[PDB]
RNA sequence: GAUGUCGGCUCAUCACAUCCUGGGGCUGAAGUAGGUCCCAAGGGUAUGGCUGUUCGCCAUUUAAAGUGGUACGCGAGCUGGGUUUAGAACGUCGUGAGACAGUUCGGUCCCUAUCUGCCGUGGGCGCUGGAGAACUGAGGGGGGCUGCUCCUAGUACGAGAGGACCGGAGUGGACGCAUCACUGGUGUUCGGGUUGUCAUGCCAAUGGCACUGCCCGGUAGCUAAAUGCGGAAGAGAUAAGUGCUGAAAGCAUCUAAGCACGAAACUUGCCCCGAGAUGAGUUCUCCCUGACCCUUUAAGGGUCCUGAAGGAACGUUGAAGACGACGACGUUGAUAGGCCGGGUGUGUAAGCGCAGCGAUGCGUUGAGCUAACCGGUACUAAUGAACCGUGAGGCUUAACCUU
RNA sequence: AAUUCCUUGUCGGGUAAGUUCCGACCUGCACGAAUGGCGUAAUGAUGGCCAGGCUGUCUCCACCCGAGACUCAGUGAAAUU
RNA sequence: CACAGGUGGUCAGGUAGAGAAUACCAAGGCGCUUGAGAGAACUCGGGUGAAGGAACUAGGCAAAAUGGUGCCGUAACUUC
RNA sequence: AGGACCGAACCGACUAAUGUUGAAAAAUUAGCGGAUGACUUGUGGCUGGGGGUGAAAGGCCAAUCAAACCGGGAGAUAGCU
């Protein structure tokens, strides 16, 4: 569950550390983004020399998310930490060029096989 | 209590 | 909501509700027969009856087990020096209660809890 | 609930086998890619296990790629297809929550040498 | 939180109407013993379906 | 399409080879016998009486056992009515079973729901609860405003307020059947059902389609 | 001889001069997307930064973030930041006390609801013999939102860029309903760990107190974040609007006669209440088939006999409940407790031995204990009765059964 | 600026966004030198602003333990009219 | 008022503790002059909480949180 | 050494909630400030109403203060209700 003011770990390296939700895409009065979702989000922390620096406002997908994801047979895939991959503010495309921790299969679609590609885990 | 001025 | 739940909280705090069915316990033991609200006797019967039927065998561990749950030494030898064996047949329903009218004082009603073997 | 029973008994999984808290299982599941099915294995410390016949689970601890991850595998669904016990761990508490809260030499588990 | 107007007796009266007291239906009467008691209760001298409950 | 009564058995999980689990509620459906036939030219609809289970002898009101015996029935826990369509007829003394769900994809259960008792604004319209804080003095989760002053002067109609929640009929519609057990007389339904374990339900054909 | 303000919070309700969705006429409307006007109020109609602010600007969303009325809706519902008491200070005015829609820091928000209204829930009586059930549905309420992707189709259109209508499929947001099978929360009534101290003579083992002493897990139940379902198709009559035939008016003309289509509005369809619907309905069963007495001789009163159907009361109680109510059961009995077996949860009891100087470890042992749960079991408590409720049910007319 | 009406002055910093805050400019409506000017370590239940930690403050409430509320017995008010 | 208020001195036990703090106790004195049930809304005083963590609000109000001993170590500014 | 530091008694009263026909005509609960000093406290004494006293709030002077309380002038006066 990702709200706004929620801070999550950056699991590409695109150059950014931690990222700020500033708002969930998608509907309105919308309030969560599990994983697979969009969500709008601006840069806290970065290192320097990367491709991204802090204060920028762009748009990532969750990737994963301590609340879990839910299979259809009951099963329940849980995450220490909540983390999401930069995207490209107009084309939604990833900025980064290695995934880092473990994927989940629910990004398995045409605008995210770029990312499951590059994932290390499933 | 209150007042209106 | 009280859906399926079970016990009286008597308009008492889990501390005092315990340590009054611990005293009222051993009395019922002590005394064959006793006087109390009609409420009080029927959660009696989830205390007193459970250690009557824990009596049914002698063993060390059971008379500290006993021992635990009334702090009482004399009632201990009594639940398994007489209780015990006089119990050693029934299955369960060691207790019965009876209406005996309502309290004077505050018009609470009463009932008598007893030993269905007090016949003598 | 005797319907109950006989309905759950009756596509329960029989080849379970015995583990418990705190040792290393390795559980077989079906992944779809595609049109061909698959099998990858899961790996991990036995952290929390629920008992209630076709409904029971268990929880399964792993740190992959740095990323600590958490599955609640339904044992009797047909997904999971065989569980094997790597590894026997001896720990006093059945569930384990307190292990994510550590890691490398601090989240070790002694080996249970009946 | 108070009344703009003095209700009559007749409203007094209305509300009471629910406020009258029921008397018991009847009294049971013991098998042997012969005294008549609340039913399901022991009677004056602590008898009970014909048998003496209690010694007093 | 006529329907059945049955009684909420429980809930129970159903698995399926491709690997999905189906969350299904246990509803068993013992023979229904019909016990009187409604008609037109004495009644003024078309629509079939019917009992199932079965009840001590010692409970039933010879006005209710006469009723059982006029049919030559066993007297069941209650009598439920159900509607003829043009195409449907039935005759008294009938057993119908839940093979008559066999062909049906889809069912319609209603039941009793469970009793909250008097429930608060709150929990009965999810109305929104005020500050916790922030000097808020015994007005946390209070309904708040319920009128517009003088003009009206009065409370509108229907104003949701605090009461009596649940423990009333409800109907859960387009329910997918998931199988018919003949040989033990149960039928599962995916998805929950109003009422609660061995309470008693209906179960008709969808009728939305 | 008192109608308490701005804003916020909560809860709203109406209007249509309509922001979105729906139906249309024109367009300097190719398409996509717009402009303008007409019909349409069923539903829906942002979170934040700054500021006391409404407002406004800005950030980022949305199909859209509508305009107004309701004491600029709502303080016997909350708040008290702003204005607008007493304190103090700045600038400013005055010789001064003081003063400033100038600015600054601080500053008591009472009321147990009689009536109306409203949300729930009972009693009484009525419905013309009484009683137990199942119903008809006059009426009333709830629900009515919508995105994105795919197909049709890269087809119509266009030089190109770009890119459909009309029809289908899938998957979402928000909202509503139900439920605990799953994932979880809680679980001071279940186990275990541990600090200080007191006590049970002492060791050992336990209990009391310290927020449940502090903590770790947890059954049932409740519950959402959990997972099922819902908005609709269809029908009737229509708004704006487009038409057929067609005269008054040789033509023309959607209209005067006569026909057709036409929207989330309207009446139905779906869901819930519902015969106090006094217009008190219908259907199916069940119960009662005696003596007399009086005059004010009539829907008359009273005595005896009788006490049916059924209900109530009491008792054991419920996933029913503030209390009433409602459901189950009362020995011809599984209603509750206990008991037996099982399942859960905790995690190897106590005792004894074996190792070690000892803490402690190991063996007996996944042991011991185990609440609300599951299947059983009359061991305990649900008494033999009494109580209420009656004894064939008015008149007139009609149609039949008749003598 | 505890002083600035115009005014949310203008520029910079902080924030995705800052009528407040910090720095600077001077066009000081209407600062200014013992009714003291400007600084100032330490101190402050003092005013404003920011960050970490922390959380039911909140998104959005759920459950539980107690005292009332509710029912029974006893006693028995009040404002108002 | 048999009122959660106010009222100056003297005596100063045990375990833990720096302590007359605090916890549990000794001597000693008390259970506070309405009770019994039920386990609804709502109010009061408390406990816990999934994911997020000030998005609340005039304002981090209130809550949560930090918390003891030794030892290591500690910046700008300082009237030293 | 200290109008020194931490912190009970003791003296204070910054915040919140509760209470607001209260248990209480100013309190309770949880935090909070001082706590060797311009400290606090017992007993007795002194200052009297246009006066006292006041580390200054028009505060306090017996639950009363921009002129205390009690009695008297007194049936003040009231173009007002
Ligand atoms: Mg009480
Ligand atoms: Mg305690
Ligand atoms: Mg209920
Ligand atoms: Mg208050
Ligand atoms: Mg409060
Ligand atoms: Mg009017
Ligand atoms: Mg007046
Ligand atoms: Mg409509
Ligand atoms: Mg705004
Ligand atoms: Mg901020
Ligand atoms: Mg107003
Ligand atoms: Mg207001
Ligand atoms: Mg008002
Ligand atoms: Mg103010
Ligand atoms: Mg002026
Ligand atoms: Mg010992
Ligand atoms: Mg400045
Ligand atoms: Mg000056
Ligand atoms: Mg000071
Ligand atoms: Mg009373
Ligand atoms: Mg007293
Ligand atoms: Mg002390
Ligand atoms: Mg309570
Ligand atoms: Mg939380
Ligand atoms: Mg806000
Ligand atoms: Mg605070
Ligand atoms: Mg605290
Ligand atoms: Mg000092
Ligand atoms: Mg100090
Ligand atoms: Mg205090
Ligand atoms: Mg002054
Ligand atoms: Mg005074
Ligand atoms: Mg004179
Ligand atoms: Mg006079």
């Amino acid at each position: 569950m990702i709200q706004e003011q929620t801070m999550l770990n950056v699991a590409d390296n695109s150059g950014a550390r931690r990222v700020m939700c500033i708002k969930v895409l998608g509907g309105s009065h919308r309030r969560y983004a599990g994983v697979g979702d969009i969500i709008k989000i601006t840069i806290k922390e970065a290192i320097p020399r990367g491709k991204v620096k802090k204060g920028d406002v762009l748009k990532a997908v969750v990737v994963r998310t301590k609340k879990g994801v839910r299979r259809p047979d009951g099963s329940v895939i849980r995450f220490d930490g909540n983390a999401c991959v930069l995207l490209n503010n107009n084309s939604e495309q990833p900025i980064g060029t290695r995934i880092f921790g473990p994927v989940t299969r629910e990004l398995r679609s045409e605008k995210f096989m770029k990312i499951i590609s590059l994932a290390p885990e499933v | 209590m209150f007042k209106a001025f | 909501m009280r859906h399926r739940k079970s016990g009286r909280q008597l308009n008492r705090n889990s501390s005092h509700r315990q340590a009054m069915f611990r005293n009222m316990a051993g009395s019922l033991v002590r005394h064959e027969i006793i006087k109390t609200t009609l409420p009080k006797a029927k959660e009696l019967r989830r205390v007193v009856e459970p250690l009557i039927t824990l009596a049914k065998t002698d063993s060390v561990a059971n008379r500290r087990l006993a021992f635990a749950r009334t702090r009482d030494n004399e009632i201990v030898a009594k639940l398994f020096n007489e209780l015990g064996p006089r119990f050693a047949s029934r299955a369960g329903g060691y207790t019965r209660i009876l209406k005996c009218g309502f309290r004077a004082g505050d018009n609470a009603p009463m009932a008598y809890i007893e030993l269905v073997d007090r016949s003598e | 609930s005797n319907i109950i029973k006989q309905l759950e008994q009756e596509q329960m999984k029989q080849d379970v086998p015995s583990f418990r808290p705190g040792d290393t299982v390795e559980v077989k599941v079906w992944v779809v890619e595609g049109s061909k099915k698959r099998l990858q294995a899961f790996e991990g410390v036995v952290i929390a296990i629920r008992n209630r016949g076709l409904h029971s689970a268990f929880t399964v601890r792993k740190i992959s790629n740095g990323e600590g991850v958490e599955r609640v595998f339904q044992t009797h669904s047909p997904v999971v297809d065989s569980i094997s016990v790597k590894r026997r761990g001896a720990v006093r508490k059945a569930k384990l929550y307190y292990l994510r809260e550590r890691t490398g030499k601090a989240a070790r588990i002694k080996e249970r040498l009946n | 939180a108070v009344q703009q107007n003095k209700p009559t007796r007749s409203k007094r009266g209305m509300r009471r109407s629910h406020d009258a007291l029921t008397a018991v239906t009847s009294l049971s009467v013991d098998k042997t013993s012969g005294e008549k008691h609340l039913r399901h209760h022991i009677t004056a001298d602590g008898y009970y379906r014909g048998r003496k409950v209690i010694a007093k | 399409m006529i329907g059945l009564v049955g009684k909420k058995v429980g809930m129970t999980r159903i698995f399926t080879e491709d690997g999905v689990s189906i969350p299904v509620t246990v509803i068993e459906v013992e023979a229904n016998r019909v016990t009187q036939v409604k008609d037109l030219a004495n009644d003024g609809y078309r629509a079939i009486q019917v009992t199932t289970g079965a009840k001590k002898a010692n409970r039933v009101t010879k006005p209710e056992a006469g009723h059982f015996a006029k049919a030559g029935v066993e007297a069941g826990r209650g009598l439920w009515e159900f509607r003829l369509a043009e195409g449907e007829e039935f005759t008294v003394g009938q057993s119908i079973s839940v093979e008559l769900f066999a062909d049906v994809k889809k069912v319609d259960v209603t039941g009793t729901s469970k009793g909250k008792g008097f429930a608060g604004t709150v929990k009965r319209w999810n109305f929104r609860t005020q500050d916790a804080t922030h000097g808020n003095s015994l007005s946390h989760r209070v309904p708040g405003s319920i009128g517009q002053n003088q003009t009206p002067g009065k409370v509108f109609k229907g104003k949701k307020m605090a009461g009596q929640m649940g423990n009333e009929r409800v109907t859960v519609q387009s329910l997918d059947v998931v199988r018919v057990d003949a040989e033990r007389n149960l039928l599962l339904v995916k998805g929950a059902v109003p009422g609660a374990t061995g309470s008693d339900l209906i179960v008709k054909p969808a009728v939305k389609a």
